[PDB]
């Protein structure tokens, strides 16, 4: 009900695909959940141009990748190609960013931009990705994450309620 | 009981880590990363602002202690490896960032000739230090370092860079994205150390007199291979201008100076009974000294300039042999500071502490008083 | 006939594509200028822009039709304008193929990477992602036995993944 997906945003295999209370899915978004789930937080803002596909057809006969996952208060910027990375509550994906296979995103991350997370890439909880190859930059601040997710989640909001069908 | 901090600073690399380890645990290069700049600035630089420098170094001291040794300085001492001859005015602001913002138990600043002629583990050593700005000769006899006996030309990692930059845009062939030569006006130094440390094969002393024939009125031009670029511009680089680079670190004319030169002035300099231990035990250290093939072109160049006329009077028929260390050539004056650092904990004495410095005001450089 | 074409995907002019080939969803194959070619067992993967370059003229031909190697995985959002590949060349994600090139067999490109125009990248080389034509990282990407076992055992996942998509539907 509260979830605003877009007209020109796409949801491929809706089984598979969930999505949570007050989510934001923006204007040419792919969310193919075809071969495998795909789920979404609650206050999870999808930007414009992410490619979210499914990780693995789950059909391997040892070793198969997790799906898709994402936590609440998730901010995906515009142009992130996410793919079969396990978002943590409020995870700050940059723009242009890139998951890898298996990556763990830990609690109150903060992506920065045209990254590339490399498969099975544990990246640890308050702390700023960095690096063309990923790399821990620096640690982050809990209040002023917190602070920003906020003010973010009420921006989209708006812009859920108006002009989208 | 506690394992000393070792510290060895320089302007292109910055060798640290524990007392007792044999080596290393890392070694960043001297640059810093910050935040909304264009390049990367240098931390170790000399004639700048006071407030500006201890600003810089509490920065590359913080990203330092983090990554390299993971704990706190405040539990044991450090040992500050300063190559001799360093500014005074660089030393005083080391103390006060080591001291005033840190707080650290001692610190010690030391010099490097000294602490790589404790990995031999002799008293009595010539020794040449090629590092990236500088390349320093000193002479240690029994321990004491002959101070007044010494040399160093601005013909280290530097000068091979600007000889770099000099030839490559003089003879230029970059791919499309063929021709087009000096389409850049210059390049990057990360890149430029990474084609010295691979492309550049140092020359033997008849091929060096061959090149230098030619220089003023062609044998052994090659081997040449292209070196890759990002953004999609190999250039091909050739065979003849990375030897030509690499032969005016050897070339004597016109200044009667060079890196095997300066060891015989240091050695001229030296006393009569010292020369004969000092000649016996030539240590080779360094940046420089890594490259490859470069310890047989000194060593033949030393040798031709004691053939020479106005060597044989003083010098004369001399056993040069050059005794190497454990460690790696450019790492062998941490590895001294570590055996410094580590078993004594009787030399830790000698150094200077945070009660002497606060209420003295300074380290005691070798001064007056 | 014997291609997963996806119903979202787009081809416009000459476009020949090999058996066992999987055009993913929102996939460009914009093959006006020349006749483009496919090899057998060759993934397209999602928001990928298969362009061509202009060519045909007398004094210095600009370009001919974009050949695709047998099985050529191509990541999701690769650019590829006309560019040579072998067979067995695995492409990353955001990669970016020059206006001309020759793509040596048993390769693998970094993510990120932008692949240069008017350059032939060697046989047994896996490119780093970022600078361009980074020579480091080639022993395991071998030419053969190392990185054509690796590529087989690639094509196979990708043929038993598109195996299962083409089943669920």
């Amino acid at each position: 009900s509260g979830n605003k997906v877009s007209r020109q945003s796409v949801l491929c295999g809706s089984q598979n695909i969930v999505l949570n209370g007050k989510t934001i899915v923006m204007n040419d978004c792919i969310i193919r959940g075809d071969l495998a789930n795909v789920r979404v937080g609650r206050h999870c803002v999808v930007k414009s141009r992410s490619v979210i596909r499914p990780p693995f057809k789950k059909f391997s006969k040892g070793v198969a990748f997790f799906p898709l996952h994402i936590g609440d208060h998730v901010f995906i910027e515009e142009d992130c190609v996410v793919n079969a990375a396990q978002i943590g509550s409020y995870v700050h994906v940059g723009k242009n960013c890139v998951i890898g296979r298996r990556c763990v995103l830990k609690d109150c991350c903060k992506i920065l931009d045209n990254t590339v997370l490399p498969p099975e890439t544990v990246v640890p909880p308050f702390t700023v990705f960095s690096g063309c190859p990923g790399l821990f930059s620096g640690e982050l601040p809990e209040c002023t994450q917190e602070l920003m997710i906020d003010v973010t989640k009420s921006y989209y909001q708006k812009f859920l309620p108006l002009t989208q069908v | 009981e506690k394992t000393a901090v070792v510290i060895d600073l320089g302007e292109a690399f910055t060798k640290c880590g524990f007392a007792g380890e044999t080596g290393p645990r890392c070694i960043i290069p001297s640059v810093i990363k910050k935040a909304g700049m264009p390049k990367p600035i240098k931390v170790v630089q000399y004639n700048i602002n006071t407030e500006e420098l201890y600003s810089y170094l509490k920065e590359f001291i913080h990203i330092l202690y983090f990554r390299h040794l993971l704990v706190n300085p405040r539990d044991r001492r450090v040992v500050v490896i300063e190559s001799v001859l360093c500014p005074s005015h660089f030393r005083e602001t080391l103390t006060r960032v080591l001291f005033k913002y840190f707080e650290v138990p001692s610190v010690l600043l030391a010099p490097s000739h000294l602490m790589a002629l404790l990995t031999l583990g002799i008293n009595s050593a010539m020794v040449l230090d090629c590092g990236y700005r500088e390349s320093l000769v000193l002479p240690i006899y029994e321990g004491i370092p002959v101070l007044n006996c010494w040399g160093a030309l601005p013909l280290g990692g530097k000068a091979l860079h600007k000889e770099l930059e000099t030839q490559l845009l003089e003879q230029c062939t970059v791919d499309t994205g063929q021709s087009l030569p000096s389409v850049m006006g210059s390049i990057p130094e990360g890149v430029l150390e990474d084609i010295k440390v691979r492309t550049c094969f140092v020359s033997d002393l008849t091929r060096g007199l061959k090149i230098q024939a030619a220089k003023f009125n062609r044998p052994s031009p090659p081997p040449n291979v292209d070196y890759p670029l990002d953004g999609e511009k190999i250039l091909h680089v050739l065979g003849s201008i990375r030897d030509s680079v690499v032969e005016i670190l050897f070339e004597q004319d016109n200044e009667e100076k060079s890196v095997a030169t300066l060891i015989l002035d240091s050695l001229m300099q030296c006393p009569i009974d010292t020369r004969k231990q000092l000649a016996e035990n030539l240590v080779i250290i360094g940046g420089t000294s890594m490259l490859p093939g470069f310890l047989h072109r000194l060593l033949a160049e030393i040798r031709y300039l004691v053939e020479k006329p106005k060597y044989k009077k003083t010098l004369g028929t001399k056993t040069f042999r050059i005794h190497t260390p454990p460690a790696k050539a450019n790492c062998v004056a941490w590895l001294g500071g570590a055996i410094f650092g580590a078993l004594q904990d009787i030399l830790g004495s000698r150094s200077v502490s945070k009660e002497y410095y606060n209420q003295t005001g300074r380290i005691p450089d070798w001064c007056s008083l | 006939p014997g291609a997963v074409v996806c119903v979202e995907s787009e081809i416009r002019g000459d476009v020949t594509i090999g058996p066992r080939t999987v055009i993913h969803p929102k996939a460009r194959i914009i093959a006006e200028a020349g006749p483009i070619v496919i090899g057998e067992g060759n993934l397209i993967e999602e928001q990928a822009l298969i362009i061509n370059a202009h060519p045909d003229n007398i004094t210095p031909d600009a370009e001919k039709p974009m050949i695709i190697g047998t099985n050529n995985v191509f990541e999701v959002g690769c650019y590829s304008q006309a560019m040579k590949m072998g067979d067995n060349n695995v492409i990353e994600s955001k990669a970016y193929v020059g206006r001309n090139v020759i793509l040596t067999s048993g390769c693998i490109i970094g993510a990120c990477c932008n692949l240069n125009t008017f350059e032939v990248i060697p046989e047994n080389t896996v490119i780093y992602g970022a600078d361009c034509l980074r020579r480091v990282q080639t022993e395991r990407p071998q030419p053969q036995t190392l990185q054509l076992d690796f590529l087989m055992k690639i094509l196979p996942n990708y043929h038993h993944l598109k195996k299962t998509m083409k089943g669920s539907s």
